[PDB]
């Protein structure tokens, strides 16, 4: 955070009125930027995919970008980062995970584990803040889910509230 | 018992390389022109009878010698099973027995303890030695594990350490018997828990070739002749 | 006298200062020390039980006690403002002309009077004013002493013992000394402490710019130490910075905020738990950085490092806010905090810490210290508010339940089961803190009601049913610990409780768990834990007495695990009830007619479902019921006896054999003397007429430990009891017992013969003054038993007979352990408690105990039965010594009359007396009761006095006689070897105390196993007149232990002493090791022993290694690495130096294990002591508050200070001439192998890498030409004393000579500067800093941390500019040494050894990174070629 003084970090702390003070650390915002634009290309490459199987799957751009961005939010949920991703977690990283999950053939051929990931980032340390947001987003109930992406999500939803007692 | 740790290890085989690690320092090197193999004995008993004919150092046929690190009662069953297996390798063959047959049969045994759960595995390392015409002077090595490997010089036992780093600086491919009868003791004297090194507490041998085409010769030496490559080396214990 | 305080004026002038000018009268005294309002106040509480009124003799007077506490703190003051705080000087009292100790220095012991000599070591004086707190002193002298021991705790430069002095801070600042809290009295008298000194020792451990002068790292252990010590002292300290510095909590929150980064993380967080206070102004508050706090907590998972401190943090603030607003002090220290529905914290906070606390009881096991865990928890809690509190716990626990059930096993189960203990725990911690200020004062609402006693056993009464049914039984404990806790509450609920324990313990003791070892067991170990509270409510008391009959007729010979259990039953039972008929002469009454019927009436009806809330009866069938109850224990009697005559069989533990032998004590006190009259003529019949002595070794203890504590009750049984053994001791000497030699084994034809001998010796200690009566038959019987029985193994058991008879006559100790006294005192027969939650508890009248205080007719008993038997044992030795025999029976008729010589030492061991040597001031603290008078003046007008020391001195010249007669003629014999040593260990140690029969069982009952039966968390003194009674025994019994025996020899010492130095040089391990032990034990007896001893060993070893003595040798060796010897040699530098070339000698002794042993002596004397030069960096508050007014002390210390300096530099001369004359060695000898070799390298490392040692370039020369013995490990060893010597001639440029700066903060190097990064624009300024290559304008190496979280402290750095050295001449020649043989090839061959060393390895080593780095400083300043 690099706060000028010791000072304005008191007083941003105590600005929010629960007590509870602003995030240890926070991504930039240009830097913000640069990891939302990586899963808005892979948003956009996601037409790149529709007709093929998993062996030439493994072969395309949209593939090396997904498993990049897999061993990005593996590594950040790990360690000191936790808190970096929870900002990015329903508006784009759950998101891109159940996402990951409707391709169980490419996990097999690359030895990715989304539903692992998935469910072990309902123990990350999530402010009160995001508790509604990520209530609101699990909580939401699309049609366009198999049952693997809705019992992921309920299993999420097992180590969230049991992480939320 | 014989099941492994969870990362793929044996706990027996450990707490058996454990033990030989306390057992006493054996070197071996490989001349151009024959084996030396020297071993050094806590004689810490006055009453113990020194001038017994072995201890550390045993043969094992006409042309092959070991030193034992370990549990002498271990090495003993060992010993004997490889002397059998000489004698009918001979008996079979009407030939002498190659020296790599006989140290991994030695290995193959002490294996076998390691794996059924109602066997304890063998406290023994061996530094085998000997002559053969398929290859000539080998000196090799075996552990608790039913591992062998061969060397060119290796300690076993205590001290292996700083005996190998001795070793590595000083040993040369055309070196010949005396040379390696000089780095030896030099060796021992440069790794011994004792205060300077002397005929009773070194165990010695030797595989020469003598002046004769066909022979090959094992020394064991007994103590008076230790003595003199004492006095000749410049350990030199003398009056 | 060096001190001057033999003048009596100056103490007068002394004491005042002190404020130690108390009042003459002890009345006046008492009452004036317990008044806020008095110059002499020092206790805030006056004691319930003041411990040391109840003793039979005068204690010493309040005068007395001041006068040697102010004697103390003179001596406390010089040996501080002498600045030598490591001790190791060790100045003489010779050295006062120009103008011989030990243990002290680690885990000292006290030499308690205060006599002529005067020692000035800092940690002999500290551990005297640790002995000193047992007696008390006004708080402005504790102010003093904490001021001192605040600053003397914080001082750098040498090697202070630093755990004693601040553990010596931590009592005089206690919250809790006799219910007095000494820091809000220190707070009162208005001491102030400065943090900074505090906070600068802390910032030490944060990473400085230069790797090289990082004065501490933690991962190393000794700097881990330091710095949770200092953590320690800081926590202890913070309630003491001042008030009235406003800016003092924001000023180091902004510094240890700006220096917080991952980095620093582990030392910043600690720092702020533990330097930052509590002060809540009206602008600056400490719950201002609770959203800061949260902001680290909430951000990261849990972690035990990142968790504990946070919940130390926020537990501690919650517990002083609320005691705060309990106190009256609030209107000074917490207006506008108010208390909320949570305390202090808000809902999402406290939302927040219930999610973390499940977090870890659940899902992670994150806990470290539970005690602070819990904290926050159980100082949230409003009273008057409580509801959503209760309801976030309710909910707690019922998200825990499922991990507390028995099956589910696992990581959890810890965390789960000391979660639950320590909550309760401090939940009644809380209530009984709140209770006692109600009871002087007012109610809150705050504090907590019945309502929520009743609220906490409602939520973990389950949870405290399923964690006591564990697998793992110190798991259950936990849980089953619990119990006690929830009962004294004194809840509406606690029926609930007690209901559960009866079901269970009915349940148990009927065979309905018989399948279910655990509900045995757990259900015996819960009502063995509410035994206290069923004893007081008058229902469930009315079925102890069948519960009692009911364990004692379950006790078993095959389970010896159901046993122990059921005996900690019965003894519970037994030492909360009286063992007494309570009947009126109530002819109707029956326990078959009137008890047994309620008990299954209430039984039935709880065990049908009901609460025994609902179960009514009249008080007139319960006074019947329990006053029937009452009748059954004359037939649970009969049974005990008979369970423990068989148990004497059995083979049982000695654990178990003890605390049945207490059980069986605890009994005998609490029966009237209707009961135990009955108990007493139950135990001889038995006794007897048994069947019970059959195996080969027999419990005769568990029979005859019970003979003896019925003669200590009644003194009166002891003549028949004598009588009748002593006649069937005689038939089993006629009968032939005895008379078969065996060694080490007690036939089977002799196992009566030691029950009678043991039951003889037991009963002995007991009789007291009946004794007399029968007196002169014992002595005739005595005389006739060392006639006719001869066999070794039984004269160890005949001699102790006297050892008994003699102890009883002289001892002082108490009679009287009774429940209830005299079967006469005023407590109403409505007593079935012990009194124990009473106040009359307490009252004089109850705890009028009754001590055997010897009398004349008993010493001169005493005195006449030691010089009869000892006379005795003389001549019929001395008749033995005219023709020797080499037959066994000629040694073992030695070996008896010498082993009854040692049992007339021991017992009239209390008649003797450590002072005697002196006669032909001296202020003993402890008054350990003495016969001849406590005097000098007293003990010498008494002609019993010369009489027994005269026997002692002539008992000591016989073994002499004896150890020359056994030396020439039988010098392979080693029985009678063992024997003589220990005649002379007994002999040396048992002066006025008895030190051999001190630990082994006896009869009297255990202070430790009553303590733990009576003992109760936060409650005071829950005791009953037994455990009073032996406290009171305790109390005296210390006072004699701790009595000082050091003394001066006397020419009969010495020769003695010689001959065990001879016996511990002895080539037969079975003489050696037991003289080696004695010898051990004859040191700590004389002063300058040490001395004597090494006098003898280095001749005899120098004698040995000329005359080949081989197995001598190896024994000397050994007697140079006892602890004791072997630390004193350390510091010790005129005898290392002749020690050092005569192990070098036996470095080349090939024999054996020689050499070997030398080699380790030789690896440990390289952990030898050094002297820092004047390197004490102090506060002069660490001894100015104790200066006294006088001009006297000022020239006095300047004396020490100077006398102590040449000590310094006299052995910093001795380890220079030995440098010298080791490096002499070194280079002549040309052959001298590598051990020894490599032995002159580090010691000569040691003494060139200290900064107070001199360089010199013939070291480095001779250590840089050992590259030429081509070993690896000398090579080795080369790089490293080389990288040493040269790394301090760089810091002596660095510190610029001034050794001092090495110890200073405040002192930055030359080559750092220090940037303000508060600077308007300084943020920006480090980032286009950090991003130039070209043209740096400063740079950090190690480690960054400051702007990480926020700017705006003072930042460390480096600067650009090269480290050119400003050396001075002598410096400069050996760095030139070293640079000229820096040669190419020399380079070569070693690195070539390096890479040859590490061909197995493949190790990356900062050490030979730094090996260059420093040829590269030598090439750079032009001195390597």
């Amino acid at each position: 955070p690099s706060i000028s003084d010791p000072t304005t970090l008191l007083e941003a702390e105590r600005n929010d009125p629960d007590g509870l003070g602003l995030p240890l650390k926070s991504v930039p915002e240009k830097v913000d930027a640069y990891i939302k634009k990586q899963f808005e290309i892979i948003k956009n490459l996601e037409d790149s995919v529709v007709g093929l199987n998993p062996q030439q799957f493994i072969k395309t751009d949209y593939f090396y970008r997904t498993s990049t961005i897999f061993y990005w939010i593996k590594e950040m949920a790990r360690g000191p980062n936790k808190v970096l991703l929870v900002p990015y977690l329903v508006d784009y990283v759950l998101p891109f995970l159940i996402g990951l999950v409707k391709h169980k053939d490419v996990c097999a051929l690359a030895s990715l584990d989304p539903v692992r990931l998935y469910a072990g980032l309902g123990y990350m340390p999530i402010r009160k803040n995001h508790v509604a947001a990520i209530v609101d987003y699990v909580c939401s109930s699309n049609v366009a889910l198999s049952s693997n992406q809705t019992k992921l999500q309920l299993a999420f939803i097992q180590h969230f509230l049991s992480a939320e007692l | 018992t014989t099941i492994f740790s969870p990362e793929g290890r044996l706990y027996q085989v450990e707490y058996a390389l454990e033990s030989i690690s306390h057992a006493g320092t054996a070197i071996g090197i490989m001349a151009s022109d024959g084996i030396v193999l020297a071993a050094e004995r806590k004689v810490t008993s006055t009453l113990l009878e020194q001038d017994t004919s072995t201890e550390k150092l045993y043969k094992l046929n006409d042309k092959i010698a070991v030193a034992v690190a370990g549990l002498t009662a271990d090495a003993e069953i060992l010993i004997n099973t490889a002397r059998i297996h000489a004698q009918n390798y001979l008996k079979t063959y009407n030939e002498d027995i190659p020296v790599e047959i006989l140290v991994r049969r030695l290995s193959d045994i002490k294996q076998g303890y390691t794996q059924h759960g109602g066997l304890r595995p063998f406290g023994v390392s061996f530094i085998y030695a000997g002559y053969d015409d398929r290859y000539g002077y080998q000196l090799y090595t075996s552990n608790p594990s039913g591992n062998y490997t061969g060397w060119k010089a290796i300690s076993v036992g205590a001290n292996t350490s700083a005996a190998q780093t001795l070793l590595q600086m000083d040993y040369k491919d055309d070196m010949k018997v005396d040379d390696a009868i000089e780095l030896a003791l030099k060796t021992l004297s440069k790794t011994t828990d004792s205060s300077a090194l002397t005929y009773d507490r070194l165990e010695f041998a030797t595989i020469r070739k003598g002046a004769n085409d066909g022979e090959v010769y094992q020394k064991i030496f007994k103590p008076q002749e230790i003595k003199d490559i004492l006095v000749k080396t410049g350990i030199t214990k003398k009056d | 006298l060096f001190n001057g305080m033999d003048s009596t004026s100056l103490l007068n002038e002394r004491l005042q200062h002190y404020t130690l000018d108390y009042v003459s009268d002890r009345a006046q005294h008492m009452k004036n020390i317990y008044d806020p309002s008095s110059r002499w106040f020092s206790r805030s509480v006056r004691p319930e039980f003041p411990i040391e009124e109840f003793l039979p003799y005068k204690t010493e007077s309040h005068e007395d006690q001041a006068k040697y506490l102010c004697h103390v703190l003179v001596n406390l003051y010089i040996a501080i403002s002498s600045l030598d705080i490591q001790g190791l000087i060790s100045i003489s009292s010779k050295d006062l002309a120009d103008l011989d100790l030990a243990g002290p220095d680690f885990n000292a012991t006290g030499k308690i009077t205060a006599k002529s000599a005067t020692i000035v070591n800092v940690n002999h004086w500290t551990n005297e004013l640790k002995n000193c707190l047992h007696f008390d002193f006004p708080v402005a002298l504790r102010k003093s002493l904490a001021t001192v021991y605040y600053y003397l705790s914080l001082v750098q430069g040498q090697k202070v013992y630093r755990q004693m002095h601040v553990d010596m801070f931590e009592r005089l600042v206690s919250l809790d000394d006799d219910r007095t809290n000494f820091t809000e009295l220190l707070q009162k008298q208005g001491l102030l402490l400065d943090h900074q000194i505090m906070l600068n020792f802390l910032c030490e451990f944060l990473p400085y710019p230069d790797p090289d002068y990082a004065r501490y790292e933690l991962s190393s252990k000794e700097d881990l130490q330091l710095f949770r010590l200092l953590l320690k002292h800081a926590h202890n300290a913070k309630p003491f910075f001042d008030k009235s510095k406003e800016s003092l909590l924001v000023d180091t929150m902004n510094f240890l905020l700006s220096s917080l980064a991952p980095s620093t993380m582990m030392a910043v967080m600690p720092i702020v738990t533990s330097v930052v206070p509590y002060h809540y102004h009206i602008h600056s508050k400490i719950i201002d950085y609770f959203p800061f706090c949260y902001s680290i907590w909430s951000s990261v998972s849990a972690n035990v490092a990142i968790d504990t401190h946070m919940y130390d943090f926020v537990g501690s603030i919650s517990k002083d806010v609320h005691n705060k607003i309990l106190s009256s002090e609030h209107e000074k220290d917490v207006v506008g905090v108010e208390f909320g529905e949570f305390g202090i914290f808000t809902d999402d906070q406290m939302t927040f810490m219930f999610n973390r606390l499940q977090g870890h009881l659940r899902t992670d096991g994150q806990i470290h210290s539970y005690s602070r865990t819990v904290k926050p928890f159980v100082y949230a809690i409003n009273g008057s508010k409580k509801d959503r509190f209760f309801e976030k716990l309710v909910s707690l626990a019922k998200a825990i339940e499922t991990f507390i059930h028995p099956s589910n096993n696992g990581f959890w189960t810890k965390p789960n089961a000391k979660f639950v203990h320590a909550f309760i725990k401090s939940y009644h911690g809380r209530v009984k803190y709140e209770e006692d200020i109600c009871a002087r004062g007012v109610t809150n609402g705050i504090c907590l009601t019945s309502f929520c006693h009743e609220e906490i056993v409602e939520i973990f009464l389950n949870i405290i049913s399923l964690g006591s049914q564990n697998k793992n039984p110190d798991i259950a404990n936990y849980y089953i610990s619990c119990f006690a806790y929830l009962l004294e509450l004194d809840p509406s609920n606690a029926y609930l409780i007690y209901d559960k324990i009866l079901i269970d313990l009915y349940d148990t003791l009927a065979d309905q768990f018989i399948n279910s070892r655990h509900r045995i067991i757990s259900s015996l170990k819960q009502f063995t834990r509410v035994i206290r509270f069923i004893v007081m409510d008058k229902l469930y008391r009315v079925h102890i007495t069948n519960v009692l009959s009911m364990l004692v007729s379950k006790l078993d010979m095959n389970d010896t695990n159901l046993t122990s259990n059921l005996i900690n039953g019965i003894v519970s039972i037994a030492a909360f009830i009286p063992i007494q008929d309570l009947t009126g002469e109530d002819d109707y009454i029956s326990f078959e007619s009137d008890t047994l019927p309620l008990v299954q009436q209430h039984f039935y009806h709880i065990k049908c479902g009901e609460s025994s809330k609902t179960f009514r009866v009249d008080d007139e069938l319960l006074n019947n019921a329990f006053k029937a109850s009452t009748t059954v224990f004359q037939s649970m009697l009969k049974v005990y006896v008979e369970k423990i005559f068989q148990l004497v069989d059995v083979d049982l533990e000695d654990s178990l054999v003890t605390k049945i032998n207490q059980t069986t004590m605890i009994l005998q006190e609490s029966m009237d003397d209707k009961i135990f009259n009955y108990f007493a003529s139950l135990l001889q019949r038995n006794f007897w007429s048994n069947d019970s002595f059959k195996e080969k070794d027999p419990n005769y203890e568990l029979v005859t430990i019970p003979l003896a504590a019925l003669v200590r009750r009644n003194n009166g049984l002891s003549k028949e009891l004598v009588r009748t053994l002593l006649f069937h001791i005689k038939e089993q000497i006629k009968r032939g017992a005895g008379s078969v030699r065996s060694t080490s084994e007690i036939q089977q034809r002799d196992v009566k013969l030691v029950l009678y001998l043991t039951a003889l010796n037991d009963v002995l200690r007991q009789c007291h003054e009946s004794l007399l009566e029968y007196s002169d038959e014992l002595i005739t019987f005595m005389k006739y038993l060392y006639d006719n029985v001869t066999n070794p193994p039984l004269d160890v058991i005949t001699s102790i007979v006297i050892h008994s008879a003699l102890a009883t006559l002289c001892t002082t100790e108490i009679t009287d352990c009774r429940l209830f006294p005299e079967d006469s005192k005023i407590p109403e027969k409505d007593r079935w408690g012990g009194l124990q939650f009473d106040p009359r508890r307490f009252d004089k009248q109850h705890l009028s105990f009754q001590w055997h205080v010897p009398s004349s007719d008993e010493i001169t008993l005493s005195i006449s039965i030691l010089e009869s038997l000892s006379e005795y044992c003389i001549n019929n030795v001395e008749e033995l010594m005219k023709a020797p025999r080499h037959d066994s029976e000629y040694g073992d008729m030695i070996q008896k009359y010498v082993l009854v010589m040692t049992h007339t030492l021991s017992g009239s061991s209390l008649l003797f007396d450590p002072d005697f040597n002196k006669y032909r001031r001296d202020l003993d603290i402890y008054t350990c009761n003495y016969y001849f008078g406590n005097t000098t003046e007293e003990k010498l007008q008494n002609p019993q006095y010369l009489q027994v020391h005269r026997v002692r001195a002539r008992i000591g010249h016989f073994f002499h006689k004896l150890y020359v007669f056994l030396s020439t003629n039988f010098e392979n014999n080693t029985n009678m070897f063992q024997i003589l040593l220990h005649g002379l260990k007994v002999w040396f140690t048992d002066l006025g105390q008895e030190t051999v029969f001190n630990e082994d069982p006896n009869a009297f009952i255990d202070v430790d196993f009553l303590e733990n039966v009576q003992s109760l968390s936060h409650v005071n003194e829950p005791f009953t007149r037994t455990n009073f009674a032996i406290r009171a025994n305790s109390l005296h019994q210390s006072r004699v232990l701790l009595h000082s025996t050091n003394r001066k020899a006397s020419k009969l010492e010495n020769l003695l002493l010689v001959d065990i130095i001879q016996l511990a040089t002895s080539l037969y391990p079975d003489i050696y090791k037991p003289a080696q032990g004695t010898l051990v034990h004859c040191m700590k007896q004389l002063v300058g022993s040490y001395g004597v001893v090494i006098n003898k060993i280095i001749p005899s070893l120098e004698k040995a290694i000329k005359d080949h003595d081989y197995m001598k040798i190896q024994v000397i060796l050994n007697v140079l690495l006892i602890k004791k010897i072997h630390r004193k040699l350390m510091t010790d530098y005129k005898d290392i130096g002749r020690l050092i070339f005569l192990l070098i000698e036996c470095c080349r002794v090939n024999e054996l294990e020689i050499g070997m042993y030398a080699d380790k002596i030789l690896t440990d004397i390289v952990i030898g002591i050094k002297i820092p030069s004047s390197v004490c960096v102090i506060s002069d508050q660490a001894f100015l508050p104790l200066a006294p007014p006088d001009g006297t002390i000022n020239l006095q210390v300047e004396a020490v200070k100077l006398a102590k300096k040449k000590k310094r530099e006299y052995y910093l001369s001795l380890l220079v001439d030995l440098q010298d004359k080791l490096l002499d060695k070194l280079d002549n000898e040309k052959d001298m192998g590598w051990k020894i070799r490599m032995f002159i390298l580090r010691f000569v490392t040691q003494i060139q890498s200290n900064l107070e040692s001199k360089p010199d370039k013939r070291a480095v020369f001779s250590i840089i030409s050992q590259i030429s013995t081509k070993h690896p490990e000398i090579i080795h060893l080369v790089v490293k004393s080389l990288l040493s010597t040269c790394n301090k001639i760089i810091s002596l440029s660095d510190y610029e000579y001034d050794i001092t700066r090495a110890y200073k903060n405040e002192f930055n190097p030359s080559f750092v500067e220090i940037l303000d990064t508060s600077t308007t624009s300084f943020p920006k300024t480090f980032t286009e800093e950090m991003n130039n290559f070209d043209n740096p304008k400063y740079f950090i190496d190690l480690r960054a941390y400051v702007g990480w979280l926020c700017w705006g402290r003072l930042m460390y750095v480096m600067s650009p500019k090269a480290l050119k050295l400003n050396l001075r001449e002598n410096e400069l020649e050996v760095l030139k040494t070293a640079g000229h043989l820096l040669t190419r090839e020399f380079l070569r061959d070693v690195t070539m050894n390096l890479v040859q060393d590490n061909e197995t390895r493949g190790v990356f080593s900062s050490g030979n990174v730094s090996f260059f780095s420093l040829v590269i400083l030598l090439i750079s300043s032009g001195f390597c070629e």
